[PDB]
C-alpha cells in the first residue's frame, strides 16, 4: 500500500510523472477535483492547494502546479495557467511584442501530510517561440525554448524534456526526500 | 492509531466467528449504485414555489430544507418521497447492485443483524441475490410478525421507502430520533449489550452519527456503573480518508479506524469483506 | 334510448363550446397502458401471509382485502401502494402513453376541468405530451396552491400515488366517501351545477360510480326544489357494450349511453374524443 | 377469531338478562317458510316485455330490474308487490311458520325490540302463535299510535306488504336509505346507542346490510368524539359459513362472528336462541 | 414572516411589563469587545505538538479540536482555559464594556434573569456598571447560596471562566448536555413553562442552539399533552441576515424572527433593547 | 428601512454609486467581503458573486463586476480585474501593440433577493490610450478612452464619466427596475 498519493487532474502531467516515479510501490495516485486557487505568485497557489487537496483526500497529498512568467507581460501569465489556455492556446506567442521574446518557465511541488507543508521550486529560463511548434507536451511546450537550445519543448522527447523542463528536476528532488 | 486492511482483518474475523458483528451501512454503500443526490431532487421541487435549485440550496441543509416543505408545502413533501422510491429502487439500480463487489461481498456471509441508514432496498436486495432470506424490519408491525431464526434481520434504521411513514429525512424528525425511543433505536440498545459494529460508508463531518458513535459509549458505560468495569468489544469503522485527528477521537468511543485504499472506493470495501470470510 | 357516435358529436360539440363538458376517466382509460391489475399484486403480497394466491382472491372483493390489509398486517398495505407506484407510473407504461391515441384525442382539446378516479399518473401526462400545462388536485394542499386560469385542473377523485394518504383503497375509505366531504368531492359540488359530464372507461356493475351517478342527479334536483324545474345538461357515458335495461336506468340519472364500437375498444374512445374538436 | 355456540351463549345471555340485545333478522330466517325467490316472480313478469326468463335476469341484480319496473311499467311493478303479498304470506307458510323450530325459539323469549329486513309477516306471527303481543313499525303512522309497554315492538327496516308505499325494493330506494332518513332509521339511531345486536339470516356478500355494518360503528365512534373512549357492547353475526378474512373485518366493526353448525340450517340457529333461554 | 424593529418593539414591551422576558444571549452579544477567536488560541496551542495553524483548523470543528487536547495532551486544554480567562476577561475588555452602547441598554433595564452562552463575565459586569446587582449561576454551589429577590439572576448556561469545571467546550461535553441534567438546564425547565426568550447574538447554522430550540418546543408540547392545548407566549430571535427558509423553520418552534438593521451590528441590537424600555 | 442592499469594497465605486442613487431611502450599504471568483467571462462571474455575496448578508443584496476586454489580448483582461491591476496597474497602455488599439469596456449588475438572480450588462466600446491620463476614475479610467471623444474617462468629470461610462447606464436601469 503507498503512503504518499499523488492528486493530479490532467492526463498527461500524470503520463509524465509516471515515466519517472511509476516503478515506486509507495506512491499513489489520486484524481480528486479540487477547486483551484487563481494568483499570480505560484508559491501562493501551490501551498493553497495543499490545503485544499487535503480536505478532498485526507491522505498524506502531494500536489503541483506550473508557472510562465514573460518579462514582456511583467510576470504575467504567472500562476494563472488555466484563464490564459482557456484563450490563448498557443496564440500567445503572438501578443506579446517581437523585440523582446524572454520569459521564464517555473513549476512547484507540494507535499502535505496533514501536519505542515513542504514546498519544491524549479526553475528554467528561457525565451518563447515565434511560432507553434512540436506536439508532445502540455500547456506551453510548444511555444517554450530553452536557454541553451534552438529546440522546444514540444519539439524533443519525454526523456530530452525531463532533462530540462522544471517539472523534471522536482521528479528527482521528490524521489530523494520522501524516499520513493 | 489506525489500523489497515491486513491488519483489521484477524480482528473482523474473530467477531464474526463467534457471531457477534453487524454491519452499520451508510450512504456510501449505496455509492457505485448511481443514485440521485436527493439534494438535486429537493432543488427542482423548489422549482414550483419560485426558487432557482442553486438558490433554494444556499438556505440550508438537506434536513433544513425538508423541514421548510414538512411546513409551508407538505404535498411536495409527499412528492419527494414518492420520486426518490421511483429513483432509489429502479430496475437500473437493480441491474448495478448484480455486479457491485461491494454487494456480493457483503451477501457472501451469513450474518445475523444487518444495520443500515439508506433508504433503498439494496441491503436485502443484495442478500436474495445470493439465493438469501432477509427480513426487512422498520415499523412495530414488522418486528411483530414472524420469521425464522436463519432469516438475517435487517434493520431500517431510518426507515424503508415502501412504508413512507417511517422515513427519518425531516430536521424535526432527526432531532426526535436522539432521545431513541424508535423500535429500530430500542433494538439498538439491546445489541450493544453483547455485539461489535463495523460501520461503512460514513464521513466524519456527518454530526448525526457522531451522536450515535457518542451515545453507544455512553450506554456501554452506563451498563456497568456498578459492577466492575470490564473490556468490551471494540467497534470498527472503515474509511478511505482518515485524516489525523479524528480517529484519535473514535477510539475513545471505543471505535477503531480502519483506513482503506482511497485509489478506488468501491474495490478496497470489497477486499475488507472478503477478507472477513 | 342509446346514442351512436355520429349522433351524440353534435351533442359532445354544443357543450365543448361553450365550456361546459368535464370528463370523468375510469380504469378503462387506463386499460392500453398494460399496468398490473391491482388484485394481482394484492394476491402475490398474501403468500406471506400463508395464502395460495388463488385462494386469497376467493375470500372477498378487491377493497375488503384490503381492508383485511388494513387492520391486520398495516406494513402490506403500505407495500401495495408502493410497488402500485412502482408500476402504473413506470417507464414503460409512459412510453405506451406516448403512443396511445386515447391519451392524444384528450390532450388535443383545451378542457378546464378533468376528472379522473385511477390513481396513476396519465391523465395529466397526456397533457404534458401535448405540451399542456396540468394542475394535480387531490389533498386540500393542491387547492390552497396558487396556478393560472389557462391551466387545466385535474382532479384526482381517489388521490394520487404521490400523495399515499389520499388514496381512497380500503373498503371503509369507499364508505366514508360516499358522504361527500372530501375535497374532491366539495368540487363536484359545485361543477354539477353548471357542467355536464363525460363518463369514459367504466362498467354498469361497479356499484361505486352507481351511487355517484344517483348522488349527482339528487344534488340536481335538491337544487331546484322551491324554484321553479328546468331542465338540465345531460351527462353523458361512452360504453362498448350498453346492454338492453341499463340505458334506461342512466337515463333517469339525467345520463345518456353512448354505443361505441366494440371491436376495437381504445380506437373507438378515440374517435369520439376526436369527434368533439 | 370466531365464537362457537357455546361460546357465544353466556356472551348472549348476560345482554338479554339485562334488555339490551335486539335481533337483526335477514331473508335467510324466513328459508324455512319455502317462500318464492322474488327474482323467479319478477322474471315471469318479464314474459309481458318480451323477455325470456333466463333473459331478463342476465341484465343486472334484482333490485336493478325492479328499477327498471318503476320507470318503463309502473302497473308491473306494482303486480309484483300484489303477487308476493299472496305468496310471502300465504296460509301455506302460515303452516310451516307453526312448525319452524326457528321461529318458536325466537318466540320464546321476552324481547323488547326485533328489527327484521324481510317483507313477510312472520316474524309478528310468530310472536302471535306463542299467544305474545306485537306491534309493527313501518311507517310514521305507525309509531305515532298508542301501545303499551310489555308489547314487543317489531320495527320492519325495509318495509311491510300491508303498507305497500314504505316497501324498499327498488334500487333507488336502496340508494336513499343510505342517508338514515326513514322512520326506521331514525329508531335505528337511538338503539345502537344502548343496546346490542344479533344479526341472523344475511350473506357477507350483501353490500347493503354492509353498509348499515359501517355506519353504526361510525354512529358509535361518532357519539363519544368529546368524552373519552369507552367500550361499547359487542354485536354478533350468526353465520353458517365464516369464511377466512370476512369475520376480521367485521371484528372492526364492533361484531363478533358466531360460527353455527352448517349440516342444518334451521337447528342450529334454533340451538343458539335456546341457549339464550 | 419576518418582523421588524417597530413592529416587535409593542411586542417585546408587553412581554417586559408583567416580567415575562428572559435574554438568552450568544457569541454574537461579546462582539464589540474585540475578544480572541478561541479558534485562533486553539490552534497557536497545536504548534508544541507539530502542527501549522492553519493545518489544524483543517481536522475538524473547534469543539472537535478540543476533543483531541481533551484526550491526547490534557495539560494543553487547561492552557486553553487559562489563557481565554486572561483574555477574554481582560482590563481592554471592560473598557470597551464600558462604553458599548449594547451593554449599556441591557443594564438600564430591570430584568430578572439573564441567559447567557459565553464564558466572559460581561453580562455580569454590564449590570455592575449601572449600580445594579448581579447573581452568577453556574454550578451547583452558586444555586444553594443565599441572596436577595430584587438582584438579577445571570445563569451561565455553558459555564463560566472562574470556576474551570463548568466550561462546556469540548464535544464529548456538548453531547451530554443534550440530555439537559445540568443545573443551568433544570433551571431552563421551569423557566420555559411561564417566560419568553430573546434570542441575541446567534447564527442559524449554530446546530446546538437549533437542538435547544428544537428542545424547548418539545418540552411546551409535553407540558400540555392531557390539558386542552392552550396558546403560549412567542420566543423572540434578533438577526442581521434572517434569509428566506429558515425563518419559516423557527415559527414552528414558537420563535419569531426580528430582522435588526444590517449596516451597523451594535447599534440595531442598542435600538431594540431601547425600545423595551 | 432599506429593502436592497448593494454591497461593494471598492472605495470610488461606492462613491460613484451614491453620486447617482445616493438620495433613495430604499437602497443600503453593505461593505462584506467576499470571496471573489476569477474567470475572464463577465456574465460567469456577476452571477457567482451575488450567491457568494447572498450567503454573507443574507438580505437582498446587489452586486457589482467591471470587465475590461481588449481585442489585441483576445478578449484578455475579460472578468480578470483583480490580477491584471495588481500587476499592471496603467502599464498595461504598453504591453499590448500599438498598432490595434481597440477595446470594450464592460460591466455587470447582478441583484439577488434569495429566490431569483437578475444581470444587468452595459458595455461602452473604445479605444485603449498610449499613456495614463488623468485622475478621477478607478482601476483602467486612465487609459480607456470612449469612441467619439479624445478624452479619456479620468479626464473627465463625474458627471462625464458617468453618461459614457458601463455603470453610469446601469445605474439608471437598477433605479427603474427596482424602483429605487
Amino acid at each position: 500500500a503507498p503512503t504518499w498519493f499523488y492528486n493530479t487532474t490532467n492526463s498527461e502531467k500524470l503520463r509524465e510523472l509516471q515515466h519517472v516515479l511509476g516503478g515506486s510501490a509507495k506512491l499513489g495516485y489520486l484524481t480528486a477535483k479540487v477547486t483551484e486557487i487563481l494568483d499570480v505568485d505560484l508559491e501562493t497557489v501551490i501551498r493553497a492547494k495543499a490545503i485544499a487537496a487535503y480536505r478532498a483526500v485526507r491522505v498524506p497529498v502531494i500536489v503541483e502546479h506550473g508557472a510562465l512568467c514573460i518579462d514582456a507581460l511583467n510576470g504575467l501569465p504567472g500562476a494563472l495557467v488555466k484563464p490564459f489556455w482557456e484563450s490563448l492556446d498557443t496564440r500567445l506567442c503572438e501578443v506579446i511584442p517581437a523585440g523582446q521574446r524572454t520569459a521564464r518557465a517555473r513549476g512547484a511541488l507540494c507535499y502535505c501530510d496533514g501536519r505542515e507543508r513542504h514546498v519544491l521550486i524549479e526553475e528554467t529560463e528561457g525565451e518563447i517561440a515565434p511560432s507553434a511548434r512540436g506536439t508532445g507536451g502540455f500547456h506551453w511546450d510548444p511555444i517554450f525554448i530553452p536557454k541553451g537550445q534552438t529546440r522546444t519543448f514540444a519539439e524533443m522527447s519525454l526523456d530530452e524534456k525531463l532533462s530540462f523542463s522544471p517539472l523534471g528536476r522536482l521528479h528527482t528532488r521528490l524521489r530523494t526526500e520522501l524516499g520513493l | 492509531t489506525t489500523l489497515t486492511l491486513s491488519e483489521a482483518a484477524p480482528l473482523l474475523k474473530k467477531e464474526f466467528r463467534e457471531g457477534r458483528l453487524i454491519p452499520f451501512l451508510g450512504a456510501g454503500f449505496s455509492k457505485p449504485l448511481k443514485l440521485p443526490d436527493g439534494s438535486q431532487l429537493i432543488a427542482s421541487l423548489a422549482k414550483t414555489l419560485g426558487f432557482e435549485p442553486e438558490l433554494f440550496d444556499m438556505h440550508g441543509r438537506f434536513e433544513q430544507l425538508a423541514e421548510f416543505f414538512a411546513i409551508s408545502a407538505p404535498n411536495r413533501l409527499q412528492r419527494l418521497v414518492y420520486e426518490m422510491s421511483l429513483s432509489f429502487d429502479s430496475a437500473e439500480a437493480e441491474a448495478l447492485r448484480e455486479k457491485s463487489p461491494m454487494h456480493r461481498a457483503l451477501a457472501a456471509l451469513d450474518w445475523r443483524t444487518i444495520y443500515t441508514t439508506n433508504y433503498d432496498k439494496h441491503v436485502e436486495g443484495a442478500l436474495r441475490d445470493a439465493g438469501k432470506q432477509a427480513a426487512v424490519l422498520a415499523s412495530f408491525a414488522d418486528f411483530q410478525g414472524p420469521r425464522a431464526r436463519d432469516v438475517c434481520e435487517v434493520i431500517k434504521f431510518h426507515g424503508t421507502l415502501d412504508q413512507p411513514d417511517t422515513i427519518v429525512l425531516t430536521e424535526s424528525s432527526y432531532f426526535q430520533r436522539m432521545a431513541l425511543d424508535a423500535p429500530p433505536d430500542q433494538r439498538l440498545r439491546a445489541d450493544l449489550l453483547a455485539n461489535s459494529f463495523l460501520f461503512i460508508g460514513y464521513s466524519f463531518s456527518d454530526t448525526n452519527i457522531r451522536y450515535i458513535w457518542y451515545r453507544m459509549n455512553q450506554l456501554r458505560e452506563q451498563s456497568q456503573l456498578g459492577v466492575k468495569h470490564s473490556q468490551a468489544r471494540r467497534c470498527f469503522f472503515a474509511t478511505h480518508g482518515a485524516g489525523l485527528v479524528q480517529p484519535d477521537i473514535l477510539q475513545q468511543w471505543n471505535i477503531d479506524v480502519i483506513q482503506l485504499d482511497p485509489t478506488d472506493k468501491s474495490a478496497s470495501v470489497a477486499r475488507l469483506l472478503e477478507s472477513i470470510a
